[PDB]
RNA sequence: GUUCUUUGUAAAGUGCCUUCGAAGAGUCGAGUUGUUUGGGAAUGCAGCUCUAAGUGGGUGGUAAAUUCCAUCUAAAGCUAA
RNA sequence: GUUUGACCUCAAAUCAGGUAGGAGUACCCGCUGAACUUAAGCAUAUCAAUAAGCGGAGGAAAAGAAACCAACCGGGAUUGCCUUAGUAACGGCGAGUGAAGCGGCAAAAGCUCAAAUUUGAAAUCUGGUACCUUCGGUGCCCGAGUUGUAAUUUGGAGAGGG
């Protein structure tokens, strides 16, 4: 079909750059590329440190404050949690 | 006329001459960039029937595109390419040349409205209505409309006056001041 | 030192070098490749003075006859007799092809250098199979000087003043003699 | 004046400048005329010419 | 308005901070920072069924 | 084609006067015509052969035209498709082995 | 019991709710108004033909169809081109399969043209005093 | 309503007989994948691969095929409410 | 004839004349496109062929004069409304999703190109230029154009001949 000998290799690269075979997907292809593809300081929160949106004084990358009313909310979901067993 | 035995001629693709001439065009255009011009096209028929008349104003340009999900075409990916490069120019239709590969070459006939010739003959002073700028973007064109998925009748009715007019057509409540 | 083989040339320079490389060094079918298998000079030399006097009708004689024309057909005469039947070359192709299968062309000439060269690919089988007289020619800018453009593809001949019959039949004998013989081969000759 | 005078300089000519030239808006420098809007193939010519819409009224 | 009180940029400071959990403002500067929105009962935001 | 005047049957319905109409043009499509014909007969002698008709021909003749069904249809899609075309290949082969 | 919403999406949004109503009731009169001061003595539509319905459960009925038959109005004795401009409706890719049904329509034809006078081109054009619709004045009956 | 231009070897329409009658390809279609649909065993679209005809073609989907019968004429285009 | 020259293809110019971008973006045509959530742990599935993102236009857009719907005494382009229906169909037939024709009604408008040879006359057209009654026309001239501009004809048909 395609001769080499005879033609200029300039025009047999650009020729065979281009000149490809025919293959679509197959499914277990398709299936196996697509999984291929698949891949601390408590502060009681009183006096001073209250309604602070910031940082306290008292300084640590973790921190967390407290007023009472987390205190009966885990104290009430202790009763319930109780209350599941 | 040579309508006819040309087209029945290019119907013949596997004819060992077009596949030959196919292959000295691929190299010719592949060497040439990718978005260009044609001053005449290389299927004369096949550009009338979609609409080419040798005048002043109707352009083609060739242009080349990779292969290889992508709901829309190749051809209207080709058309949104050359309506960005020439703006004023407004697309009318498309249709293929050849192909490799790798890559599909198309080409595409086009008009410059302020023309004045186009803007008289009156086959073509609709398109100088400001409605239809790029048509190609909206999908207008023929295949523009296949892949929007119209054509007619119970087959397309999940999209045949827009999907997503029908969409919101029946994904609506519609509430009378009496209801029913 | 001339390094005119060592330069670096422009890009569609290159193109059109190269392309004329690959057309040669490529084979071929033998549909096409009858061409090129065209004609000789002498011969086009008498069909370009023949051809020549049936040159056509220009815009200026054009008006200059209707302008007669109008003066004689209000008061005198016109069946479009005012004017004689006019003789000269029949060159559109969708004409022309169409003139064929009727049939009516005396001579055919066909230009090898046409571009989307499926135009006029099918033609000489089409003149070899009606049995009409079709030769090739080389270029085509000639049929636009002979018919007044810029070029035209191919040249026909239907009708002709009687001085030249002979002429013409000289003329189609002797493509005959040059194809029936020797061109007739343009399929045959593949190499052993 | 001077513009006035200028308008009667290039009087009775197209290619007249571009700030003497209308302003109106953009898509009414283009939104064709109303010749080419006008304009009309032979074809419907005929066909108009020949089968316009009659005028009738239904009384009897 | 189907965006009444709907047009602010609230998230609220949260649980143990000795303050109540309305949605509240981000930023400063203006005195409406702190203030609570996207609730019924706060100024500036939106009501109980939004009538139709 | 007469109907029967009831609900069921080989003609069910109304018994009813027809007219038996004109023919729209619009079914005379596919109409071959002597240019057609014609041209199309010229192409086909120039242009000549793709490849997988030339393995139809040569099969056609040494394995016979079950085989030569079965590839086509299946080069092609489907099985009316085939069957014309190997019914042309039969006109082709006795053009070139008679004339 | 089975029960079917469908609501679980963002239906809030597409809630078109047609208080539009009268509103658009009188804008549609006035449209048919002034398409009567437009095209003055005409009825605001056209005559239009006889068809007997599909689909048995259904094909007992007859209904005001679209555009009287190419072979009709040819019996009728005059062209789709001058009945269009008449006021007469023409649905070319329709046949004509019941000869009832033919000389229905054509009976409603002459009935129409007999009903009419036509304005000339020409000229002095005498006062007409329309009337607004064509399917009452020619009404479309079961037999 | 007005006035001039005006249908002339111009244009168009209508009957009978006769010979015709062209009608869109990497496209339809088929396979396979993906994606989507209410779509069933492919409702639609895209990609890859294959690739047609003209008394043809598409469509009317049964666990399976063959022929029927019906109806429309694709791959090109315009148009207010 | 080692000179001269048709033409082809390709380039340039502060050439003559034009022109596209950007904004807005409620509505509209497309592309790409998830999650929370919902459901059996959840993977299929649902929220969603959605919001966000990108491109594109008008005052309406889009679709549209059947390669339709049907299976009957057959209808007759598109569009929207009511009704079919919360059905037929789909789906761990579970969550749940989810249409269309017939019918009534508002509006109602039909059509063009390729595809025929003008061949006893490229009959066409931009542009430059003068003149003129200038949303333009007449004439003169450069020029595109036969690798086909006009007329005729578009399937309801229609063309040629009498």
């Amino acid at each position: 079909f395609r001769d080499t000998e005879n033609l200029p290799d300039w025009f047999l690269e650009d020729e065979k750059e281009h000149s490809k075979i025919n293959k679509p997907i197959t499914k277990e292809a398709a299936m196996a590329i697509k999984e291929k593809i698949k891949a601390v300081t408590l502060v009681v929160a009183s006096g001073r440190n209250k309604g602070l949106a910031g940082r306290p004084k008292g300084v640590k990358g973790k921190y967390k404050m407290v007023d009472g009313v987390m205190k009966n909310e885990q104290r009430a979901l202790r009763r319930i949690a109780k209350k599941h067993h | 006329g040579a309508y006819k035995y040309l087209e029945e001629l290019q119907r013949k693709k596997q004819s060992d001459v077009l596949r030959f001439l196919q292959r000295v065009r691929v190299w010719e255009y592949r060497q040439k960039n990718v978005i260009h011009r044609a001053a005449r096209p290389t299927r004369p028929d096949k550009a009338r029937r979609l609409g080419y008349k040798a005048k002043q104003g109707f352009v083609i340009y060739r242009v080349r595109v990779r292969r290889g999900k992508y709901q829309r075409s190749l051809r209207a990916t080709a058309e949104e390419r050359v309506g960005r490069r020439a703006a004023n120019l407004r697309v009318l239709n498309s249709y293929w040349v050849n192909q490799d590969s790798t890559y599909k070459y198309f080409e595409v006939i086009l008009v410059d409205p302020q023309h004045k010739a186009i803007r008289r003959d009156a086959r073509y002073n609709w398109i100088c209505d400001p409605v239809h700028k790029h048509r190609e973007a909206r999908g207008l064109t023929a295949t523009g409309k296949k892949s929007r998925g119209i054509n007619k009748g119970h087959k397309f009715n999940n999209t045949k006056a827009g999907r997503r007019k029908t969409w919101k057509r029946q994904n609506t409540l519609s509430l009378w001041r009496y209801r029913k | 030192r001339n390094l005119s083989r060592y330069v670096k040339w422009p890009e569609y320079v290159r193109v059109q070098r190269q392309k004329k490389i690959l057309s040669i060094r490529l084979k071929v079918p033998p549909t096409i490749a009858q061409f090129q298998y065209t004609l000789d000079r002498n011969t086009a030399a008498e069909t370009f003075k023949l051809f020549n006097k049936y040159r056509p009708e220009t815009a200026a004689e054009k008006k200059e006859r209707l302008t007669k024309e109008a003066a004689a057909v209000a008061e005198g005469k016109s069946k479009q007799d005012a004017s004689p039947k006019p003789y000269a070359v029949k060159y559109g192709l969708n004409h022309v092809v169409a003139l064929i299968e009727n049939k009516k062309a005396k001579l055919v000439l066909i230009a090898n250098d046409v571009d989307p060269i499926e135009l006029v690919v099918f033609l000489p089988a089409l003149c070899k199979k009606m049995g009409v007289p079709y030769a090739i020619v080389k270029g085509k800018a000639r049929l636009g000087t002979l018919v007044n453009q810029k070029t035209s593809a191919v040249a026909a001949l239907t009708e002709v003043r009687a001085e030249d019959e002979a002429a013409l039949a000289k003329l189609v004998s002797t493509i005959d003699a040059n194809f029936a013989d020797k061109y007739d081969e343009v399929k045959k000759h593949w190499g052993g | 004046q001077q513009r006035e005078a200028v308008r009667q300089l290039y009087k009775g000519k197209k290619y007249q400048p571009k700030d003497l030239r209308a302003k109106k808006t953009r898509a009414l420098r283009r939104a064709l005329t109303k010749f080419e809007a006008s304009q009309v193939t032979e074809k419907q010519r005929k066909k108009q010419i020949a089968f316009p819409q009659r005028k009738y009224a239904i009384k009897a | 308005s189907e965006k009444a009180g709907h047009q602010t940029s609230a998230e609220s400071w949260g649980t143990g901070r000795a303050v109540a959990r309305i949605p509240r403002v981000g930023g400063g500067g203006t005195g409406r920072s702190g203030q609570g929105a996207f609730g019924n009962m706060c100024r500036g935001g939106r009501m109980f069924a939004p009538t139709k | 084609t007469v109907k029967t005047g009831i609900a069921i049957g080989l003609n069910k319905g109304k018994k009813v006067t027809s007219m038996t109409p004109a023919p729209k043009i619009s079914y005379k499509k596919g109409a071959a015509s002597n240019r057609t014909k014609f041209v199309r007969s010229l192409v086909r002698e120039i242009a000549g052969l793709s490849p997988y008709e030339r393995r139809l021909i040569d099969l056609i003749r040494n394995s016979g035209e079950k085989r030569a069904r079965k590839v086509a249809k299946k080069r092609l899609g489907s099985f009316t498709r085939a069957k014309a075309k190997v019914e042309e290949m039969n006109n082709i082969i006795a053009a070139s082995r008679r004339h | 019991p089975i029960l079917k919403n469908h609501f679980r999406k963002h239906w809030q949004e597409r809630v078109k709710v047609h208080f539009d109503q009268a509103g658009k009731k009188v804008s549609r009169r006035n449209a048919r108004a002034t398409r009567a001061a437009k095209i003055a003595p005409r009825p605001l539509d056209l005559l239009r033909p006889v068809v007997r319905a599909p689909t048995v459960k259904y094909n007992r009925k007859v209904r005001a169809g679209r555009g009287f038959t190419l072979a009709e109005v040819k019996a009728a004795g005059l062209t789709a081109a001058y009945a269009r401009t008449i006021g007469i409706a023409v649905d070319h890719r329709r046949q004509n399969r019941n000869q009832e049904i033919f000389d229905a329509n054509v009976q409603r034809l002459k009935e129409y043209q007999s009903k009419i006078i036509v304005f000339p081109r020409n000229g002095k054009a005498p006062e007409a005093e329309q009337v607004l619709s064509a399917a009452a004045t020619f009404p479309i009956a079961q037999p």
